[PDB]
């Protein structure tokens, strides 16, 4: 099957119009939540603009190309993805109005790339070198948060946000690949949302008490067995001799009481004493006659942990992984300054914070254990990534529209490369910029014409930044709203945009193979 | 759709009918399912038997559906249920009635986020009012007549008809023992039906009550340490072999031998180890039960897997079968030990009484399992209703008299501000409205005939319908003042997680 | 009945105006195309130009009966521009589709059409300017309205021919021509061939072997129904109530036809002189030929077969009494023709009546036996004949082909039409809809056809310099420098008529049948 000169066109076009169509309510506090159960036949909450694409079952090949374009988008920005799909179908439409007048679409091509350099020529002029305060950082992550989430939400979550960012400035690190992991705790309000300096033990030592307050906590992160399996084997397996297997017993008994005496000579090689703490995270889950006899001696003894917290606790805190219990120094294990027992639900949660070296940072969110505490999951971490583009840039932006509209008067009235055969693209690409404010205030209730009329007289007649206020349908100014894109953030998406619009624009034929 | 991909349920028609259509049905058999109810539900079961019920909660597990919108609802309505007790019926319509007021105002134009923000400026306005429309509160717990008068609108929101002797016997059967300062059991409230007997000879049993009939004398100590096992008693029969019917009878007369002095053993070992009671929740061996009269233990001829699994939480102890000389790893808890005749049957009563750690369990006595297991469900919700967490429950007016009472609020409050969530501020009264509308239909009588009642009688508290005539045509009924109440967390978990579903399942488009 | 309440209902009367336009597309240029139109019966037509092919024949659309309406007026005030009305409404509704296809209510975009017309209706006393009542100004102009009509070889013929038409009135002041429309067809050899004549000419001549060919100082005797009666100016029946009255009227009839011939030349002898001046006889009908002995041999041109309408304009023509009779009424009671003469080429002889008392009656001789071009030929001449004299009544002329359209769609730049952006909405369709003029021409030409659209507003806002677009090229050049000059009274109007039906579009917004 072949796709012939108008059709090969048509079919890319059409579809990035639904896909935006679809799509339309999902960026800003106005965007709209979304649910999939026809992506893996399973009850399913989703909201990003990269997410969204992943979990659909599409099959057309354009929506395929920019789930793989908005992912390297993805990387960097997080939200920002469902910024692009707007832009696109509505880059797509006016260019096409000249095609259905009778046009290349490579000199409009050719007209797409220099409006696209005068709008990052516009970028230098429009970025506006903000400090990276917390309050500063807070309003880029509420106008995050609640793109995906409530406000109520967002504010609680907020306040956990922009602490650990400013807790990886004392690393000195402009991105975010630690102090990002997403702990869960059992509740049934996701409205609590606790912030942990250290780390998170998701575990409480069957006979409890043992040492809930350790105050010098010496770690060793091992995975010691002392439930020992005990196998009798001449096969590799179980086997018919029964005099063979006979002989192998007496020295499987002896293994459970060497890991218990083994315990003894380390706790008095560390401490010392009873008055400075011992803890012994095990990933697995110890014996109880153990458990009693670990806790006179001034141990606490985390079992069955999840193999997940083995590397991360290493990484603050320290403690390496053994099968013994030999005799060694603080040296060779990690540090945590405060160890508390936590209880909430059915399992105890004990927190282990102030650690030897504090680099990562727990984000435990409370919730119902349902999708909901999965979308307060991806929206507090698309929340991390926003504001990783803060602390990359110098320049944050008043967003949500104002530099949309603040390119446009530039780029129409203004011809770049004066010369008609560019100036075709550019009425493409100016008309590609509105689609943000004018339609979401549209979904608010004040259509698209109030708005835009408002918003290009208030910046020609301010030159502040007014944005738009997804929740009256108004133009508002942004720089006191709080709803802010980075620098970092609105080159890309200018940046995907238009790479993806000119190789899907410059086809004529779509052939099956293979 | 355009194109090949986009695979979604929902969309432009399907958002915006097919979703709340689909509320609608699951609320459709919840229209009558809370106060007063002549409705009645026949179930056959994915295990295809025939049972009537009268909890949605029952109702809605055995119901399935592709739409998530009526997928997600019913988790919040048993998140109503885990908190307080009934009211999961009403969990569902009411947001199953909201939703449908949404869609006129989708009718009209407004967009769906002045409807989103119009609930709930709504819901946290009738969250203000609402201790203030507390009537009453639980003073005396230890009261029968205070704690019967909860009880009696949760067993009405299952059956009218046995409200009364019900409520009195759940005191009688004494959730009032527990103080609720942290102190509620959950599995050792757990209803225990005794066949025969008719249900209105349903009795009291406090601590664990064992349908199964009591094998041997009984424990030497009430005192006794139990020993729950799994299996650790046997009997045998056998077949034909890979060569049929093997070649002897003698290795079967030698091993029925070390059978009989296996089971001596293991009643010794038990004897031996200090508990004076095992439980079995295999078979009874006859080699097994007669060493076990001499050595004066209780034995239980056979248990089923929630017999066990309620001994391992009480008692403390560890299920599994002895294949071995049985020793005492089950430290036993209770310190009363009793055997009585409930039902004409062999009960065996385990007891022990402390401050925040007591035992009190449900027994019920009725001549049909089939009516009894329903019967349990005006049970089941009715002790979780106690578990308000606090002695004084804050009882706000019972039947659903809260309703108008808050109604009356709610479109006051929706016509002083301005908006677009102004109309769905007022949209929300009207949600209050549809639940009595949806019962007096069931009562004999039009909802407007008693909805104009309602409203006129004032800011009262009392007025409402039961399912008597004056339910029908005066439509004032006193569900406050006739023993009928309600309490404030009930009402407060339901009205706050039918919003947050609501609201949830109407932006979604795909 | 049965009811089409819906957007729907709009989007089926917007669809059908513009594809009906598309048609229309093809004409409107001297690059622009000659339509083929047959009728009914069958008869080949090539006209370019707007009302005929509208008003003639057409296919069912409720749009058609409303383009004749105002079309009709266009007809009415001008005459002309009736190609040029119908562009500029089909992209009025294909923008204006575009906002209520993102969803805006029909009133909105109505309001910003009033204001796009005032902002533009003062902007044409801007871009007109005062040209001359000059020959050759009406040179450049009625060459260029011919283009846009009728083909350009059709103007080169037609360039001097129509401006010395109009320029025969005294300043008689009137926007279209009454009696300067005057058309004889010929049967020639060439079928493009034409010659304008002062005065009238008679579309049949009349030939004795005695009659005179040249004669001066012609003194006119009008004449009529014929010798058979008497003092009779209309025919009448005879009578057939009795069989001898039946009888006794023809045997008087010859005797009638002795008596009348007796007046007019008696007549000849009193008024002209001997022969020393010039005398003719205009009959409407017949010449017996016993008279055309009699009066052929007295020295007069008698003439055979004219219309009516050829009889009220010889009274103007003449200048004096033109009569209907034979008979001596006075000798006072001729009109008369300093010359008259009548030439003979092909098959048919024409006698022309000069030296008019008013120069207020010409006539186009049309050559021309092939039907097809004689038709065409012929619709050449009524449109050219009105819209050069609009052109001598307006003072001042707009320069055209285009260079207002990029000119007012920039002076239209917005947020001066702003009240709550609604009527920056209609100006915005309007603006878009200005530019089909050069849209259609390099659309028609080379140099694709928005490509070079945008070249002539980037050369229009350098200098302010009106720019145009080429009707050979497409290529951008100054309008006024080449002379590309459209009629004012077309542009003026044309404002009108466009606002007023796109504006009664938005108000349907429901159809019954």
């Amino acid at each position: 099957e072949v796709a012939r000169a108008q059709a090969a066109l048509a079919v890319n076009i059409s579809a990035a119009r639904g896909l935006q169509d679809v799509l339309r309510t999902n960026l800003g506090p106005k965007g709209t939540m979304k649910m999939l159960v026809s992506g893996a036949g399973d009850i399913k909450l989703t909201k990003d603009g990269n997410v969204l694409l992943h979990e659909m079952q599409i099959q057309h090949p354009t929506a395929s190309l920019i789930a793989k374009v908005a992912t390297a988008q993805d990387d960097i920005t997080g939200d920002g993805t469902t910024s692009n799909v707007l832009i696109i179908g509505e880059l797509l439409k006016q260019a096409d109005l000249y095609i259905s007048e009778g046009l290349h679409p490579r000199i409009i091509t050719e007209g797409f790339e220099a409006a696209k350099e005068k709008a990052l020529q516009f970028l230098e002029e429009v970025k506006v070198s903000r400090e990276m305060d917390r309050e500063t950082l807070i309003d880029v992550a509420r106008t995050s948060l609640r793109t995906k989430v409530h406000a109520e939400l967002a504010d609680v979550l907020t306040e956990a946000v922009v602490d650990s960012i400013l807790a990886i400035k004392k690393q000195d690190e402009p991105i975010d690949l630690f102090m990002i992991e997403i702990m869960e705790m059992k509740h049934k309000s996701e409205t609590d949302t606790s912030l942990i300096r250290g780390l998170v033990l998701d575990h409480g030592a069957r006979h409890p008490d043992m040492k809930k307050r350790v105050e010098d906590a010496y770690i060793l992160t091992c995975n010691v067995s002392l439930e020992y399996e005990k196998t009798e084997v001449n096969s590799g397996f179980f086997y018919k001799s029964a005099e063979e297997r006979e002989k192998l017993v007496k020295a499987e008994r002896k293994f459970i009481e060497d890991r218990v005496k083994k315990i003894i000579e380390l706790k008095r090689k560390v401490c010392g004493d009873s008055d400075k703490g011992f803890v012994v995270i095990n990933q697995k889950g110890i014996d109880p006659f153990s458990l009693d006899a670990l806790s006179k001696e001034g141990i606490v003894a985390l079992r069955r942990a999840k193999r997940r917290n083995m590397e991360r606790l290493t990484l603050a805190c320290g403690g390496v992984a053994l099968n013994s219990f030999d005799d060694l120094s603080p040296d060779c294990l990690g540090h945590a300054g405060l160890v508390y027992e936590y209880t909430l639900g059915e399992e105890k949660f004990t927190f282990i914070e102030k650690c030897n070296n504090p680099r990562s940072v727990t984000l435990l969110i409370k919730g119902p254990n349902k999708h909901t505490l999965t979308q307060i999951k991806d929206a507090v971490r698309d929340g991390l990534r926003a504001v990783k583009n803060a602390i990359d840039d110098g320049c944050v932006v008043p967003g949500a529209g104002a530099v949309e509209v603040a390119m446009a008067e530039a780029l129409i009235k203004h011809k770049p490369s004066v010369k008609g055969r560019a100036q075709l693209g550019v009425q493409a690409f100016a008309d590609a910029l509105l689609i943000i404010p004018k339609v979401l205030a549209q979904n608010s209730g004040f259509d698209l014409q109030e708005t835009l009329v408002k918003i290009q007289a208030e910046h020609s007649e301010s030159g502040q930044l007014v944005g738009v206020d997804l929740n009256t349908g108004e133009p508002m100014v942004a720089a006191e709203v709080g709803v802010w894109d980075n620098y970092c953030v609105k080159k890309q998406l200018l940046h995907s945009c238009t790479v993806i619009a000119t190789n899907i624009l410059l086809v004529d034929e779509i052939m099956r193979a293979g | 759709m355009l194109k090949e991909g986009a695979k979604h349920f929902s969309g432009l028609e399907e958002a915006v009918y097919r979703n709340i259509q689909a509320c609608k049905e699951l609320a459709q058999t919840t229209r009558t399912a809370y106060g007063p109810n002549g409705m009645n539900k026949m179930v056959i079961n994915h295990l295809e038997k025939l049972f009537v019920t009268n909890d949605a909660a029952t109702i809605l597990r055995e119901l399935e559906v592709q739409h998530p919108a009526a997928k997600m609802i019913v988790m919040a309505s048993h998140m109503q249920e885990q908190e307080v007790g009934d009211g999961t019926n009403f969990v569902l319509v009411f947001a199953g009635a909201l939703l449908e007021l949404a869609e006129e105002l989708l009718r009209i134009g407004l967009s769906v986020s002045e409807v989103i923000e119009g609930y709930e400026i709504a819901c946290r306005k009738a969250h203000e009012i609402l201790p203030n429309l507390v009537c009453c509160s639980a003073k005396n717990l230890r009261d029968i007549d205070e704690v019967s008068s909860l009880l009696r609108t949760s067993i009405m929101s299952k059956q009218y008809g046995n409200e009364v002797f019900l409520a009195k016997l759940i005191a009688q059967a004494c959730v009032s023992i527990f103080p609720d300062s942290g102190h509620f059991n959950v599995d050792n409230i757990r209803v225990c039906k005794i066949l025969g007997s008719g249900i209105s000879s349903s009795s009291v049993l406090h601590g664990m009550v064992f349908k199964k009939e009591t094998e041997g004398d009984v424990t030497s100590v009430k005192d006794a340490k139990i020993a729950v096992y799994s299996c650790p008693f046997d009997g045998m029969i056998t077949e034909t072999k890979g060569t049929v019917l093997i070649k002897t009878a003698e290795e079967l007369m030698n091993f029925s031998k070390g059978e009989e002095n296996l089971m001596d053993a293991q009643v010794k070992a038990i004897a031996d180890t200090g508990a004076n009671v095992v439980v079995t929740g295999g078979k009874v061996a006859d080699m097994a039960l007669h060493y076990a009269n001499k050595y004066n233990i209780m034995l239980v001829r056979l248990n089923s897997k929630w017999d066990l699994r309620r001994l391992c939480k009480t008692v403390g102890a560890t299920a599994l079968p002895r294949l071995t000389p049985p020793v005492l790893e089950e430290m036993g808890h209770c310190d009363s030990v009793y055997l009585s005749e409930v039902g004409d049957t062999q009960v065996v009563v385990f007891k022990h009484e402390k401050e925040d750690g007591a035992i009190s369990t449900i027994v019920l006595r009725g001549s049909t399992d089939n009516l009894m297991d329903d019967i349990e469900r005006a049970v089941d919700d009715g002790v979780n209703t106690f578990k308000v967490l606090t002695r004084d429950k804050r009882l706000v007016p019972g039947g659903g008299a809260t309703e108008i009472e808050l109604a009356k609020q709610i479109t006051s409050y929706g016509e002083t501000c301005p908006g677009l969530e102004q109309y769905a501020i007022k949209k929300f009264a009207e949600a209050f409205e549809a639940i009595p509308r949806a019962l007096a239909e069931n009562s004999g009588v039009k909802a407007n005939e008693v909805i104009s009642k309602l409203y006129a009688v004032h800011q009262e508290g009392n007025k409402n319908v039961g399912l008597d005539i004056e339910a029908e045509v005066p439509a004032v009924k006193d569900m406050l003042e006739a023993g009928i109440l309600d309490t404030y967390l009930g009402k407060y978990w339901a009205i706050k997680l039918a919003t947050n579903a609501a609201v949830t399942v109407l932006r979604v488009d795909q």
